[PDB]
């Protein structure tokens, strides 16, 4: 179990830890969160009290190194850092679990829900999306636009997702046009899975980490790459039967931790209704087709 | 984006641009089998594909042939349609390929884009305009040449035939719009119209006969009559 200390906490700030969160007040006694689960990416994420725009937060993996929050005063938010002092990290972190200064990270036994969101979420794979290479943890906000959104504006601060195009020359091969066009399997197997992405897991880990910026983030850009990304393997007639499987499991998760009063700007009406309704894979994704129509139906 | 009465003098610029209108390229008539089931039978079709400045219409004729144990044919009529086109632009010299292409039905959009991703900088519209382009099948002579062809082939005629030497592209779109318009509400008496005096033919070289200016006012005149009326019995107005 693992600890991500916190120098204080200035401002007052809603801080997310994965799927929960927690209000802590202007310069309440709050040193940081533990016992975190090993084994898995995490995000911790922030919504200030004096500015509910901006959303921010940070992909890290604590196999990969100690890490902490401070408050910067000058750029007005709460800074992910590495203390490379492993010594002066363990003594920082005693400390603070002493004198119970630390919420515990507030995993229920029975559940599953974090893991099922992350499954095929790899912090090296987030790290190429994200580029930042001097940090081993990845900042992302609401408002980081995709490279795929700067082509229709900084390099540095963009969400590099694999750019998917239904109407470009990479998606449609010379002279099947229609083929290709109606049936995207070419697309999907050829091009995206045996050229981009090499395996099912990196193009569910992408799909995985794309929903999560959209929920904890509203992360539009994010949600967009998330619905091309389901969308491409439901307008696909050949899909490998493993990946189907795989695909109503993950959306399955997704749709089940939404918050319910998101729906309404997080799914796209066209992409679920194509998707579950008129897809070749319209049979294939039974879990995530039952939730939807009993959690979802005014969208559909 | 789309064109419509906002933009319509856009037609007569300088900009190369096509109306491709695909509402015959798939043709059925419907009938009982022995069985007393309904069954079609294929007849040949041509994509519409016109300039409206200059009058060159591309004739392209769709043989039945292009059919045979295909499924789905009114969604395979779309891309055969869009996969015309874009050989057509490829085929012309690049000085007169257009730089659009307007859609007389929504349904063509993304077929055409999809056939034409090699020419990004060609922009493929829609159309509000509700043009009468499917009545092209009531000339005669380019309902006889798609009926006799035995394969594909494309033919070039000018619709507009030599109107464009004493009036502008604009007044021919719109005398073009005007008789198809006619012919497609009542294609018996706008044909009447258009023969009734025997003194006045129809060139070899040509479509429509040849009215001299006061004749076509006279005739333009009679085709507004004729689509009011059947329009006063359709909507009992």
């Amino acid at each position: 179990m693992n600890t991500v200390p916190f120098t204080s906490a200035p401002i007052e700030v809603t801080i997310g830890i994965d799927q929960y969160s927690f209000n802590v007040k202007e310069n309440q006694p709050f040193h940081g969160i533990k016992d975190i689960p090993i084994g898995h990416v995490h995000v911790i994420h922030f919504q200030h009290a004096d500015n509910s725009s901006m959303r921010y937060g940070y992909w890290f993996d604590c196999r990969m190194g100690n890490f902490y929050i401070q408050y910067d005063p000058k750029d007005g938010l709460y800074k992910m850092m590495e203390e490379r002092d492993g010594a002066k990290f363990e003594n920082i972190v005693h400390n603070f679990k002493e004198r119970q200064m630390m919420v515990s990270y507030p995993k229920i036994d029975e559940d599953d829900t974090w893991y099922n969101l992350t499954e095929f979420v790899q912090m090296d794979k987030i790290r190429k999306i994200v580029r930042k290479d001097e940090n081993q943890f990845s900042y992302v906000d609401s408002s980081m636009t995709t490279v795929q959104e700067n082509e229709l504006s900084d390099p540095a601060h963009s969400l590099n997702y694999t750019v998917i195009n239904f109407k470009s020359r990479e998606a449609i091969r010379p002279g099947h046009e229609m083929e290709d066009f109606l049936d995207k399997s070419y697309y999907l197997n050829t091009v995206m899975l045996q050229g981009i992405f090499k395996n099912s897991s990196n193009y569910f880990g992408e799909l995985q980490f794309a929903f999560l910026n959209a929920m904890f983030f509203g992360n539009y850009g994010s949600s967009l790459q998330w619905h091309a990304m389901i969308e491409l393997i439901c307008s696909s007639a050949t899909v490998p039967k493993h990946m189907l499987d795989k695909l109503d499991e993950i959306l399955y998760y997704q749709i089940k931790t939404l918050p319910e009063q998101y729906s309404d700007i997080l799914l796209n009406e066209r992409v679920w209704n194509i998707c579950l309704y008129s897809s070749f894979q319209k049979n294939s994704l039974h879990n995530t087709e039952k939730i939807m129509e009993n959690k979802y139906p005014e969208l559909l | 984006g789309a064109m419509n009465s906002s933009n319509y003098a856009e037609l007569f610029n300088n900009d190369i641009k096509l109306f491709v209108d695909d509402t015959n390229v798939y043709r059925v008539t419907v009938h009982k089998t022995f069985e007393g089931n309904v069954a079609t039978k294929a007849i040949n079709g041509c994509i519409f594909t016109l300039n409206p400045k200059t009058g060159h219409l591309f004739l392209k004729i769709i043989h039945t042939s292009v059919w045979a144990g295909q499924k789905r044919l009114s969604q395979l009529a779309k891309w055969k349609t869009a996969e015309e086109v874009s050989a057509l632009v490829r085929s012309l010299p690049k000085e007169e390929q257009p730089k659009q292409i307007i859609v007389t039905r929504k349904a063509m959009l993304d077929p055409l884009e999809v056939h034409m991703l090699d020419f990004p900088n060609i922009a493929i519209r829609p159309t509000e305009l509700r043009l009468p382009f499917s009545a092209a099948m009531s000339i005669d002579k380019l309902s006889d040449v798609v009926m006799k062809a035995t394969e594909p082939q494309m033919v070039l005629f000018n619709i507009y035939d030599d109107w464009l030497d004493r009036i502008s592209s604009y007044t021919a779109f719109s005398r073009l719009t005007l008789l198809l318009r006619a012919l497609k509400t009542n294609e018996e008496s706008a044909k009447m119209i258009l023969l009734s005096d025997p003194t006045i033919t129809i060139k070899s070289y040509h479509l429509w006969p040849s009215f001299t200016d006061e004749q076509w006012i006279t005739i333009e005149s009679q085709m507004r009559d004729l689509i009011l009326t059947e329009y006063g019995r359709k909507y009992n107005v």
